[PDB]
RNA sequence: UCCGACUUUGUGAAUACUUAUUCCGUGGGUCGGAAGUUUUGGCUCCAAGGCCGGCCGAU
RNA sequence: CGGCCUGCCAACCCUGGAAACGGUUCAGCCGGAGGUAGGGUCCAGUGGCCGGAAGAGCACCGGGUGUCCGGUGCGCCCCCGGCGGCCCAUGAAAAUCCGGAGGACCGCCGUUCACGCCCGGUCGUACUCAUAACCGCAUCAGGUCUC
RNA sequence: CUAAGGGACGGGGUAACCCCGGCAGAUAGCGCACGCGCCCCGAAAGGGAAUCGGGUUAAGAUUUCCCGAGCC
């Protein structure tokens, strides 16, 4: 015992391995592409960023982040955002710009939608 | 080879830093170890009664190994040997055993009774109570009896831990002379003396410090 | 009536020392084997200010004496220490000022401070700035000896408490008139919230013995009995005599 | 708050003891018994060496 | 933001050796514990030139022209430097970052270098800040911290 | 991130609500088996990774969008 202090030894410690799951239903994705991309905004100032900015305005789920605005829009469009920037509103609600990448052209998604 | 040399080291007050020492005395313990220490020089330092201080005297080393040895000899079956014994009736479908009996209600019993041959008292029964009065009921039906290291070794031979008392009613004939001077000296000791016994108190030892304090202070006379 | 001032600083709500901008503890080094039965030397690497106290403190470092590390200690600095200076701790350290010492090695007459009343104290005694004890006797049978603390009192202690040599550095220090409130303030900013005292005649009944009247007077004796409570113990308290001599 | 009784509260000599209790110190770091570093405001750790993982060096 | 230059006031280095003392500030003060002098190192800048960058912005003329040269200061605001004074007053801490002492260990392996590749979450952000967006029952001569 | 300060494991008190943090309790872990070992909250004026110029709206950006140029 060179040492005039004591510690307590170091004690094996096994992992759970339990005897039965205590949930047993899988667990399913409730925030998926169509909770996160609810619906684009329409209005006037929405509409000036399609053509100068190649910017598309979504309202998004609170609880989304960018990552998964990005991962959504890619998933339910087939377009590459280059940044996303977000906000939330003084209504309650998220609001989303969705900058596309250069060879998308956010005029032709725009009518794919069916918002032009 | 030249280049090969001696770098002493002074380990003075204000010399070279010490290497490690083994500093084993000066320890500071957890506080169930600290308890424990100083429940036992507690003990030592106290006037401890008779009927206490008389399990500090414990069979010889000798006599021990050849009881327990002897004991051996009539331990109780395990949980294995006796469903086999179970088996071995139900495919007929016996005679008289001679084993050890423990458990003190039992054994006390057994005494009560003038059927005990040979009682074997442990001398760690943490409540104390429990069999500090056990040499006088033993010396009073005149039975005779001994007091043993071990609760832990008593309780071994019976295939359990901690037995606290062991007794012996019969032996078998191939062990009449053993068992005979094995009981003659058990009875020298822990019975012809339990009445000189019953007066000596002996519990007022101090530790090494304060006695090499008072041996000087003696010798200063 | 209400509680008096007098009461309300034991609950140490606004009455608390104020200690933030302080060095720390002034103090020996814990007594160790090196100190019992030799020498260490340390070396001086400051004199500080310490708010709030009068003396200045000596910054000391040392080696550890059985690990790999410097060991930083501070205590009151004697009169005559300076940075830079070796000073010696232990059993065998020499009668020099700045040395710290056991007692049984301070002969009769010799002026120390920060002398310690049990065996591993760090020092109790003598460490206002300006004062000192005086070593008046040694005992060797009972291994004790006899100082004179600065009040005038002899007291008894053991001959292995350690002292400095020398007395505390900063002496003088209330020979000079304050002149001001202002310089009066600016004193006590930095030790308690004492202060400016309103006199107990200057108050209503409700706040004080000494309160009321349509003169201020006390109107009873100022001498208060030991035994009195809380809130009556106002005064001089237990004086054996009044007046000036 | 002072003061007395009981309790905590024990042991042995013609006042002593120490383990209860109380207080102080330390990163519980040289305690008890025996045997055999004053240098100048510098650095100092994790052993060289010897002998068979082991012992001395480090009673 | 990047490169080169410059290099204040202090601080430091090398040579040398000072009374018939000298150097020096508005004030101080400094020198055989090495001054004056001579020659250098570093430090900071919100300093200079180039890149950025004239392609911008501005002012004119109907695409075009120009965007230049000096002077001054007990001036005002901000920041910095370096001295002096004052205290029975001596005027935070931690995260974070850098440097150093040592050298166990190690060779086709080391590399705090340049260039090159990828990525960067959540919440706030409008407006008033007051003789009308705050409190005083009000669109109240009051009150309410700043640049 | 820490400041004055606040809460708080164990322990102590308390009929319980609750009141006490230095009273030290095997302190619950850190590097490369081996080695070491003296909780959180609390500042949009304290400390602190890194951005500039020009343009743009009815309403934004006194550095978030666009252009260009950097940085961590
Ligand atoms: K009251
Ligand atoms: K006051
Ligand atoms: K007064
Ligand atoms: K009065
Ligand atoms: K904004
Ligand atoms: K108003
Ligand atoms: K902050
Ligand atoms: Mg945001
Ligand atoms: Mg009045
Ligand atoms: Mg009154
Ligand atoms: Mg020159
Ligand atoms: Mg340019
Ligand atoms: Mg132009
Ligand atoms: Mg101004
Ligand atoms: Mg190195
Ligand atoms: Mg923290
Ligand atoms: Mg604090
Ligand atoms: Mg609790
Ligand atoms: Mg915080
Ligand atoms: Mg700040
Ligand atoms: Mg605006």
């Amino acid at each position: 015992r060179t040492s005039v202090t004591f510690h307590r030894p170091k004690t094996l410690s096994k992992a759970r391995d339990p005897k039965y799951p205590r949930i047993s239903t899988p667990g399913r994705n409730k925030l998926d592409q169509y909770q996160i991309l609810k619906y684009p905004l329409t209005t006037e100032s929405a509409m000036k960023k399609i053509e100068d900015n190649n910017t598309l305005v979504f309202i998004v789920d609170l609880k989304a982040d960018k990552k998964k605005i990005k991962a959504a829009v890619k998933k339910m469009y087939d377009i590459q955002a280059k940044k996303v920037n977000t906000l939330i509103r003084p209504d309650g609600k998220k609001k989303a710009y969705v900058k596309l990448t250069p060879d998308y052209d956010a005029l032709d998604v725009a009518n794919k939608i069916g918002i032009i | 080879n030249p280049l090969f040399e001696k770098r002493p080291k002074q380990f003075g007050i204000g010399g070279a830093l010490p290497p490690k020492k083994d500093l084993h005395r000066f320890v500071k313990w957890p506080k169930v170890v600290r308890i424990q220490r100083q429940r036992r020089i507690l003990k030592q330092r106290l006037k401890v009664p008779p009927a206490l201080h008389q399990f500090t005297r414990t069979l010889d080393k000798n006599l021990a190994t050849n009881l327990f040895k002897m004991l051996l000899k009539y331990r109780p079956e395990d949980k294995a040997a006796k469903k086999e014994r179970l088996l071995k009736r139900a495919q007929a479908e016996a005679k008289k055993p001679i084993v050890v009996k423990y458990g003190l209600n039992h054994v006390t019993y057994l005494i009560e009774q003038s059927k005990a041959q040979l009682v074997v008292i442990a001398h760690d029964v943490d409540p104390i109570e429990l069999v500090v009065w056990l040499p006088a009921l033993c010396r009073k039906m005149e039975v005779p009896y001994c007091i043993v290291k071990g609760k832990s070794r008593l309780g071994s031979i019976v295939h359990k831990k901690t037995a606290s008392v062991l007794c012996l009613t019969t032996v078998k004939n191939e062990d009449k002379l053993e068992f005979s001077k094995i009981l003659e000296a058990i009875k020298a000791n822990f019975n012809d003396k339990f009445d000189e016994v019953r007066k000596k108190w002996g519990g007022g030892v101090m530790g090494s410090k304060s006695q090499a304090k008072t041996k000087a202070r003696e010798r200063l006379i | 009536g209400r509680v008096i001032r007098a009461q309300r600083k034991g609950a140490g709500s606004v009455f608390k020392s104020h200690t933030h901008h302080r060095k720390g503890p002034a103090r020996f080094r814990s007594l160790d084997f090196g100190e019992r039965n030799g020498y260490l030397k340390g070396v001086v690497t400051d004199v500080i200010h310490d708010p709030g106290r009068g003396a200045p403190l000596a910054k000391v470092t040392f080696r550890h004496p059985f690990r790999y590390k410097h060991q930083k200690e501070l205590f009151v600095a004697a009169e005559g220490m300076y940075t830079g200076q070796f000073v010696y701790c232990g059993r065998r350290a020499t009668l020099s000022v700045g040395n710290v010492l056991p007692l049984r090695s301070v002969p009769e007459g010799g002026v120390i401070c920060n002398v310690e009343h049990h065996v591993g104290d760090r020092g109790v005694f003598a460490r206002a700035s300006g004062d000192y004890a005086i070593v008046i006797s040694h005992n060797p049978d009972n291994g004790t000896s006899r100082i004179k603390l600065p009040s005038g009192a002899k007291k008894i202690v053991p001959s292995s408490c350690r002292a400095m040599i020398g007395q505390v550095a900063g002496g003088g220090r209330t020979e000079k008139p304050m002149l001001k409130a202002g310089n009066a303030y600016h004193k006590y900013r930095v030790k308690r919230n004492s202060w400016p005292k309103v006199r107990g005649v200057a108050m209503n009944p409700v706040e004080h013995p000494h309160g009321g009247g349509n003169h201020q007077h006390i109107g009873h004796a100022s001498t208060v009995r030991r035994d009195a409570p809380p809130g009556q113990k106002v005064g001089l308290i237990a004086a054996r005599r009044t007046g000036r001599l």
